[PDB]
DNA sequence: CAAGACCAATCTTTACACTCTGTGAGTATTAAAGTTACCTATAGCGCCAAGTGCGCAAAGGATGAGCTAGTTTTT
């Protein structure tokens, strides 16, 4: 796609920034009004603002414009089609498996790599005059220049909404120069967001090499990127991946297995037990889901109050309805590409058939 | 044995995997292209198995850097052989080491039985991956394991078109490598000799003669395939469908003492064939392939438990196809190739068997024919084929005539189940409001039939979790269960709805349904036919039929006219002297100028009398178009026919009018009057015969019969639209 | 514009007419040698016009001395341009003195006017004859004639199979003969200074490199048609299906402006293409012809009243020919080839011109396969198909397998008039004795039907000299006509006859009617099945069902069995255990041991309870037939059904103890009762596999069935034996 | 800490300037026709003005109603 003036008038800009042309002022860049600083550990959240020219902007960006620019298949991230499980499948025919993750994905990214990535899907023209061009002008509303670190320009928040696009199409030529690398060695490697599978189908020790994380290091520092040494594993024959066990020990030619083990499944085992043992709704979603109905937003405008067991029901029927999904999920998975085991099968089948049951139980009850 | 084929990033494939290959299993489809890249993906992976020097495949996108091709083989007949203790051979010790050691020695002793519990599959994966250098890697980085599967899983292809029919080198290669003989302990030298002395007139001149022609012959020797086929060649008795015919046939006859299984690809095996030749030909593959079966009570010498072949066909014949779902039945299936919306080939099953019996007898041209469609739109009655399929109004809609249209009942949609293929074949399925809600006259309620109970129930989804579109679907669901008593008022004696018109209702079901792809009409294909803006239409065609279709029944027509004219009253008599003066006749002489005259004004007088007769009995221009549209076995309103309200006992004095009205001037429609007669096709086209004349453009006439018929051209126009919408995609 | 091709003593021909062509003139059959033959024919007799030396044609019998071919052309459009005073120029006077001048110089003042300038066609007849020496010669010994004939009607093969599509010889060819533009006029000196003049920097370089280059490569000089071809492509903007399209389309459009009419043939159109492909092919074909096509109203610039030329298409696709007969109509015509018994080429024409338009609108891919048929067998019912189509029942046969089999209806039998190719395409029409002898309870005589009394006159063939053996059907027809009344008596009220058991006349019946390829069953499809001889198989089929079909709808077997034993009792109440315990499902869930007894000694009690009711309440085992084939919509011996009779208010005993039947023991069996259900196929299978597993040796087997079921295996042993009558002529 | 390995496509080709019409020794030297491009865009829910909006989220009758929202991963 070639996005030109016209194109930002009738399409990007309809009617939020339709009265800077006509007047011939410059695109105001998001000022620190718009945003908040929603704090979650030691992370921060760029939140903005719903009624904001700029999120309509965001909205048409994401529809129309950052979503026909090509990808690499190495990403299984924030793309239409790909999931988790896409991310693990590939590495069942290896042996040895090794994990990466990259520190401050979405920090380290900077901004003239942004503006040189999307240069050849805007032309070179002026937007506003001899005074402002239309791709400084895009670039505005999917920037911010950050308040705790004054000395640093624009960067990449990571709460808005183009950024996981913009994340994935700059990240496209050091994935091409690590599967060019590992294409070399055979070694399968896949990303998802910033975590880097690799996977090695032959009887060798270059996994657990300290020559195949300084590669990975030299090729990452053409764009300033590092990893962390906290979460560096490299095992053999099985490994763990929150809770997503690929096994294969193979001797040639072997086809390994994916499951999940019984600590990934321990909450939704304790909610069945709790429920099939009589245990109040009230001491089942605060102490397992962790959903609470807080006493400043308890029915607001309405003093009838009298609602909390319907409030909670439901709360529980669609934690249920979410994790049946997510099994169901697992089993099209499975279906498509055969590689889960056998008595895992038999246990989520089970699992799934007693989530149904007390689903219908909890539905029968309501209705007496 | 081959379970699995996958590619990825190679010609026109991103992602595709291939699967649960039965013995039989077809390919057909639009888009030759995928065809195409399959069999050269195919024959170059096993030329690289054979270490042959070839050109690496091209890649679908830049932005990648790898293309892999992996092959699952299922290697479990073999394992059972090797591994037992009754076999001691060289090869069977060979065969295990490089594929059933490396992964058998890396186990324990609590898994090795558990590998043999006799109801396992155990499976070898080999994956070829070409960078972007053109460089080849593999997965195995031993050729010795790639000789054994290459040798152990041959791969054949046949082409039909382009055939040499003077070159036997397949058929040699089949028998050279499917043998059970040691041909290296023949002795030379002693066959030489008995040769000899069988034909000698002096003891030693055989030989002699032999030496000579070897000492100015010499050559490199004769390899040891060559030995055989000379061995072969002397012992049997003699040297396109048959040829083909013969290859499958040996095929299938000599893998039933080796556990040796080739693939074998035929492409278009009805070139230049008669129906009924190439019906044969599945027929004789029929009877060999079950002569050669021992299953159940069927034993006895001759008869193997041995693994069947796969076999690939490529065909654009419908017979090759319905004569392979018709006898192979399990045992095959139909592939759909297809294309995406940027441009990839794409790989879907299409269901070909089905449980009843009866469907799978009456299998003929028409459902094979319903797989080489790109829109199919299903009907019931046989009105909708001769409104659907006519010429001239087909001319005017060239997106419309793309589709195929289909008589299908309530069991034969179940059996075929157009939803398993959804995405390859788009399809339309046309129903009546009588299939869900049925309306009495005695008790004034409406009824749900249990179609719309079925479709309630589909809809009504359970175990789900909330979402902002979801309940309302689900209370204009629950407005549907309102509808279960739903009491309404009618007039003019169970005829007319006084309110609550079904016009709104049936948007609400097609809005509802448009997911299960589903459209009701809101009246009957003739009820469409004629309306109040085309009862004029209506009119002047029956003075048409009036003016062309009546002759004279006598062979002079003045003497009759003038002694007809002279009996009989012509103005109070008019009725008896029509009757008794013009005929329906397929032949319509020319008289003269005054005959001519005379039977246009009694032609004329006749018209006008009808016209102020069905002017005056009936009121307004809404019971004439209920009498016709009733005439032609149909119901309006009340969804009442008229022989339901005979039945039923009401509006007996409507009913008394209407057969009043057939006993008498309207005596030349009652052949036409009867269902499947065929009055759709004049009507239509004298229709457009008659707008076209009037209008010139071609916009005016297609907006006119818009004007004329909304229902009809508003479903031809959707089905257009759909088309149209996914055309970029079911086109080669 | 050929009308006339003759060959005699050729090849495969011994002597072989074909006239009458049209447009779109469409060639099928089993015999390719033939078509292979008249090719080479037309392709021998064309090179032999333009004095080409090539290898004369074989004789088919050498005791005779000649083989000729000969060609009828229509010189009707070219004597009416030419013999106009106004036009004069020298083609057309040279023409006139090469074809029109002999002819013409021989005639008086009489002829001439008045009596050849009115209506009548100009016919040229031009004979080649080979001798037993190869010798050839001609009818006309004048160079010059031959050749004015070859450049008037020019010949063009197409052959699809083995095409290259970088070869654009056919289209040069057609566009160099087919224009009317002079370029002698255009001379080399101005053209080349216009290129020097349009591209120079310096004036002449551009002639003087000409020159340079024409110096070194000096060669033969251009010929006239190299320069035409030049200068097309100098002036044009640029250079399987897309080229046949083309080439149509230029042939068509090129030859509104001339007077020269080409002769195009096509062999395999349709080759390595979809279904679809062909459609769009010929409707693009049809929409081009009917572009230029100015009759009646039609007119204006553009349109024109130019003869069209003469394609003939040879092809094995019913698409093609269903699109064909669908599009053009009554301009296209179908040949059929087959053999005869000593071996040769026969030439017929299959009728494919319709005057109902119904039945050109619901024109499918059924009706295009019958033309691709040997054998076909009629049939009205949907019964007849589920019979015939039995593929176990076929596979003991393989002899009818051979024949195809249509529903048709009066009209469709009329419109289809399979009498016209009698002679290429054997058919038989099978009927029941209900569609000529109506019988009546309240009257007690016969009467008979309008087809009866059509086929009465028919066969009465007045304008005739005696012949021996020809008044045996005259006293035949005299019984006929009067057997009208022919009082009879029936016994059981109404029910059977008292001695006329309607087999003496259906054989009589059927015997005057062979010649018309008509059969008359005494019965119909259900009383054929069912009879006196199958009762033990029905039973056992019946209880079979029992025993398989029947599950129970508890999920808990043991305890609704144990609470239904204990509540109702095993002896006298053992219908309403066996209706609320056992149902009808899919799928049959396996039991315990002690509910599988439990559940076998119920079904055992219920078969013996049905059994003794059946034989304690119909004594005469008569009875019990005429019921179980009078339940499934049938009649028997009066010509009465279940409707029928209610309508007439006779035999209320029996009707009732029917319902009771019906609505009281076998209600599980009522849904298995209605037409078109799937009984026949179920009751054929299982038959046929109790008889194999009995018998083992076919001819075993074959005769049993034969004995269980006379009227079937009677009806397929005539058609088999027929088709192999019939065998060597209709199969290549 | 610092490091060689820094994507694909951006529309596609094709081609001497001169004064001399056969020859050219810059301190840092592509570009103009032809020929296709192509995106492409529209209502929780209902209502009346029929999409460009307005109102409401109590019926209803123009601002009491009343009211929540799934799992996992990245992070």
């Amino acid at each position: 796609i070639l996005v030109d003036k016209v194109f930002y008038e009738k399409i990007l800009s309809v009617e939020s920034f339709k009265e800077n042309i006509i007047t011939q002022s410059a695109i105001p860049k998001i000022s620190n009004k718009e945003v908040r600083l929603i704090s979650s550990g030691s992370k921060i959240f760029y939140a903005i603002n719903n009624t904001s020219p700029h999120s309509h902007v965001q909205l048409r960006l994401n529809r129309f414009f950052l979503s026909h620019i090509p990808l690499n298949s190495a990403a299984k991230a924030f793309v239409r089609g790909g999931s988790y499980l896409k991310y693990l499948e590939p590495h069942i025919y290896g042996s040895s498996y090794c994990r990466l993750d990259i520190s401050s994905f979405f920090n380290n990214i900077s901004f003239d790599d942004v503006k040189q990535s999307l240069s050849p899907y805007i032309k070179d023209e002026y937007l506003i005059g001899t005074e402002q061009k239309l791709i400084d002008a895009i670039l505005n509303s999917v920037g911010y220049e950050s308040p705790i670190r004054k000395d640093k320009g624009m960067i990449i928040p990571m709460g808005f909404r183009t950024s996981p696009a913009i994340s994935n199409i700059v990240f496209r030529k050091m994935d091409l120069l690590i599967q060019d690398f590992c294409a070399k060695k055979g070694v399968i490697y896949s990303r998802y967001a910033d975590d880097m599978l690799f996977s090695n189908p032959r009887e060798s020790k270059l996994l657990m090499s300290d020559y195949f994380i300084d590669e990975i290091s030299s090729l990452l520092s053409i764009m300033g990127f590092n990893i962390n040494q906290s979460k560096y594993i490299s095992r053999e024959k099985e490994i763990s991946i929150n809770g997503y066990v690929i096994e294969n020990k193979g001797g040639n030619g072997s086809i390994g297995t994916i499951r999940l083990s019984k600590s990934k499944l321990n909450t939704v085992l304790k909610v069945t037990h709790a429920l099939a043992q009589n245990i109040p709704y009230k001491n089942i979603c605060n102490k397992y889901i962790k959903v609470r109905l807080k006493e400043k937003n308890i029915k607001y405008e309405s003093k009838k109050d009298e609602f909390e067991k319907k409030y909670y029901r439901d709360q529980l029927i669609n934690y249920l309805g979410g994790y049946r999904s997510y099994l169901i999920s697992l089993v099209k998975f499975h279906s498509e590409y055969k590689c889960v085991n056998s008595d895992f099968i038999i246990q989520i089948n089970g699992i799934l058939n007693d989530i149904q049951n007390h689903i219908q139980k909890i539905k029968k009850n309501r209705r007496l | 044995t081959i379970e699995s084929i996958r590619v990825k990033n190679l010609l026109s494939f991103d992602d595709v995997i291939l699967r649960d290959f039965r013995d039989i299993n077809c390919i057909i489809g639009r888009n030759n292209v995928g065809k195409s890249n399959l069999l050269k993906v195919i024959r170059y992976f096993y030329a690289k198995l054979e270490n042959k020097k070839v050109i690496p495949l091209d890649f679908h996108t830049n932005y990648n850097a790898v293309g892999e091709i992996t092959f699952t083989f299922d290697t479990t007949r073999i394992k059972k052989i090797v591994t037992s203790r009754k076999n001691n051979g060289r090869f069977h010790k060979h065969i295990y080491n490089t594929l059933f050691k490396s992964s058998s020695v890396k186990l324990n002793f609590e898994e090795l039985i558990a590998r043999k519990n006799s109801t396992n599959k155990s499976f070898f994966s080999l994956t070829l991956t070409i960078c972007k250098d053109d460089s080849v890697m593999w997965s195995v980085d031993d050729p010795k394991v790639r000789s054994l599967l290459a040798t152990l899983y041959p791969f054949l292809y046949i082409e039909t078109r382009h055939i040499d029919l003077y070159d036997w080198n397949p058929i040699w290669k089949l028998i050279s490598n499917l043998n059970s003989f040691n041909f290296d302990d023949v002795d030379h030298d002693e066959l030489v000799n008995f040769l000899d002395e069988k034909i000698s007139s002096r003891k030693g001149d055989y030989k002699k003669y032999i030496d000579r022609v070897v000492s100015v012959i010499d050559t490199k020797p004769y390899t040891y395939k060559e030995k055989v086929i000379n061995y072969i060649k002397v012992a049997i008795k003699g040297d396109s469908n048959k040829f083909l015919e013969t290859l499958l046939h040996l095929l299938i006859t000599l893998t039933r003492t080796e556990f040796i299984s080739p693939i074998v690809y035929i492409d278009e095996p009805e070139v230049g064939l008669h129906p009924k030749l190439a019906e044969s030909f599945v027929s004789n593959l029929n009877k060999i392939y079950s002569k050669f079966k021992k299953t159940s009570e069927l034993s006895g010498p001759g008869r193997y438990k041995t693994p069947y072949p796969n076999i690939f066909y490529s065909t654009h014949s419908p017979s090759i196809l319905k004569q392979t779902i018709k006898l192979f039945g399990k045992d095959q299936q139909v592939l759909h190739f297809s294309k995406k919306k940027d441009g990839s080939t794409r790989v879907n099953k299409i269901n070909s068997t089905y449980s009843d019996e009866r469907f799978l007898n009456i299998f003929s041209d028409n459902e094979a024919r319903l797989f080489f469609s790109e829109y199919i739109v299903f009907v019931e009655g046989a009105t909708e084929l001769e409104l659907f399929r006519n010429l001239s109004l087909l001319n005017l809609y060239p997106a419309f005539s793309l589709a195929d249209i289909y008589d299908a009942n309530e069991v034969i949609l179940a059996n075929i189940n157009p939803g398993y293929s959804k995405a390859s074949i788009p399809f339309v399925i046309i129903k009546d409001i009588d299939t869900l809600i049925d309306y009495s006259i005695k008790t004034e309620k409406f009824s749900l039939r249990p179609l719309f109970e079925k479709m309630i129930k589909e809809l009504t989804k359970e175990f789900d979790y909330y979402d902002t579109g979801f309940g309302r679907v689900r209370k204009e669901i629950d407005l549907f269960s309102d509808i279960q008593s739903s009491t309404k008022k009618h007039m003019d004696s169970g005829l007319f709805f006084k309110r609550f018109s079904l016009h709104n209702l049936s948007s609400r079901i097609n809005k509802v349904s448009r997911k299960l792809n589903r459209y009701f009409m809101t009246t009957t294909i003739e009820g469409a036919l004629i309306n109040e803006q085309s009862l004029p239409y209506f009119f002047n065609w029956i003075g048409d039929v009036i003016l062309t279709q009546m002759t004279i029944n006598n062979p002079n027509p003045d003497k009759f006219i003038e002694a007809m004219r002279r009996r009989y009253n012509i103005k109070s008599q008019v009725v008896p002297l029509f009757k008794s003066v013009f005929c329906i006749g397929l032949n319509h002489p020319v008289y003269s100028s005054a005959v001519d005259k005379q039977a246009l004004r009694i032609k004329l007088s006749f018209l006008n009398y009808l016209k102020r007769k069905v002017y005056s009995d009936f009121n307004n221009e809404k019971e004439i178009v209920l009498a016709l549209r009733l005439a032609f076995g149909g119901k309006t309103e009340t969804q009442y026919t008229l022989d339901k309200l005979r039945k039923d006992g009401e509006a007996e004095l409507f009913r008394e009018k209407i057969k009043n009205y057939k006993n008498n001037e309207l005596f030349f429609l009652e052949p036409q009057m009867t269902k499947t007669s065929g009055w759709v096709t004049t009507f239509l086209n004298y229709t457009i015969e008659k707008i076209t004349s009037e209008e010139s453009d071609d916009d005016r006439i297609r907006q006119k019969l818009s004007f004329i018929f909304p229902e009809i051209i508003s479903i031809i126009e959707q089905a257009s639209s759909s088309i149209e919408a996914e055309e970029s995609s079911l086109t080669g």
